[PDB]
């Protein structure tokens, strides 16, 4: 799939708010699959760890319920998925395990330039 | 800004015990979390096993509690303990840096593991 | 690549301009890849078969200039490529061997569809 | 409207013959091109013959020569001879159909093809 970023940030059920905040903070991502070494096990946001202590660790936290995508769908199928959804993000995964991730920000950077393209193709 | 040079590796009987090293330089690297991916001889890359900064472990269903892994922060040293070892861990393992639970940003030049029944 | 066709209609340097046309009145295309084997050896247009005698063989007409993609590339890239030339369809190629083929016509429909997404994510 | 069916195959001596032979039925097929890929343990699909219906034939440099293509249209058809078999010829060869010199439009189950020095 294009338009996936496969240096994708993860975290582990057994890892603290604390420490997601950190990831935050670091990479500037609002969410993270959570994994058992690459097995995608659920999704964290920021929305997840509002007001929740900073000890309390992610399984308790994350959804279970995780939308995701195969590398052999397109990235305009990501894009009509995370349009359908709401979200801002969308693993992708193969035999269960994570391989990248597609991100709704960058697909609406790629929307703009292809309108800014194709006027010079008249 | 960040480099990454495995160590250790080589020919281990079935049921041995391996240590390989890795050390990270540059100024670039910033208590980066670290891990350990491998390749089998015809399949894809594969983790092995991460920790971050905090000290948070990550290990691959497959060889989880058979391979320990710990960091030396002050030294940006990355250490993966490999024990009761099988003929299916024979790979290239390669060091990596990076953030979070599968740290992919950075990669070592890879070093080889060979796991076979041999003339001891 | 997204919007990739794998099964490419390629000619071969030996056939002619009549089977050639034939090709076009059965597949629609208007131009087709020219290999020996898989390996990309020329490209061949509606264009270039103009007035040309039908037992002319492709090798004769075709261009050696062939503008090409790899399956690593984007279908954005692909897009800004013919864009570019003003071509309306790329071979990709991967070690000299055509994979596949991308088409303007395709990569103008998934623009509009693009369009008409991203007013539900609203 | 369009199925293949692959016909002949097995192991052959190095530098020996073998003809494998397909068959197309469906009211959907219409003078197709015809073709045979073939796939070696580890690598990907890749191309050995084609033919279309006007009898243009278009061969993978490395089997040039050593194999040749033809096909019945009346009995929708396609053969494929191959002489001087070499132990990299090994692979499983599918029966393929659709237009122009490479088609990939409809494919048969395919059949192995082994090429190895075996007792004779």
């Amino acid at each position: 799939m294009d338009v996936m970023n496969t240096e994708v940030v993860t975290v582990t059920p057994e890892m603290t708010v604390s420490e997601v905040i950190d990831l935050i903070l670091k990479t500037k991502h609002l969410g993270f699959p959570v994994v058992e070494g690459e097995r995608l096990v659920g999704i964290i946001t920021l929305h997840d760890i509002i007001g929740v202590e900073p000890e309390e660790r992610v399984g308790n936290i994350m959804s279970r319920e995780v939308v995701a995508v195969s590398p052999n769908q397109s990235a305009f199928e990501a894009f009509k998925i995370m349009s359908e959804m709401g979200i801002g993000r969308l693993p992708v995964v193969e035999h269960g395990r994570v391989v990248g991730i597609v991100s709704r920000s960058d697909l609406m950077r790629i929307k703009e330039i292809l309108e800014a393209l194709e006027v010079m193709g008249w | 800004q960040v480099q990454l040079q495995e160590s250790g590796g080589g020919l281990v009987q079935p049921g041995g015990s391996l240590r390989l090293s890795c050390a990270a330089s540059g100024s670039g690297f910033n208590n980066n979390a670290m891990g350990w991916y491998r390749q089998a001889p015809g399949k894809q890359r594969e983790l092995v096993a991460a920790i971050t900064s905090f000290g948070s472990t990550n290990y691959a269903d497959s060889v989880k509690g058979r391979f320990t892994i710990s960091r030396d922060n002050a030294k940006n040293t990355v250490y993966l303990q490999m024990n009761s070892l099988k003929p299916e861990d024979t790979a290239v393992y390669y060091c990596t840096a990076g953030w979070g639970a599968t740290p992919r940003s950075y990669w070592g030049q890879g070093t080889q593991v060979t796991v076979s029944s041999h003339h001891h």
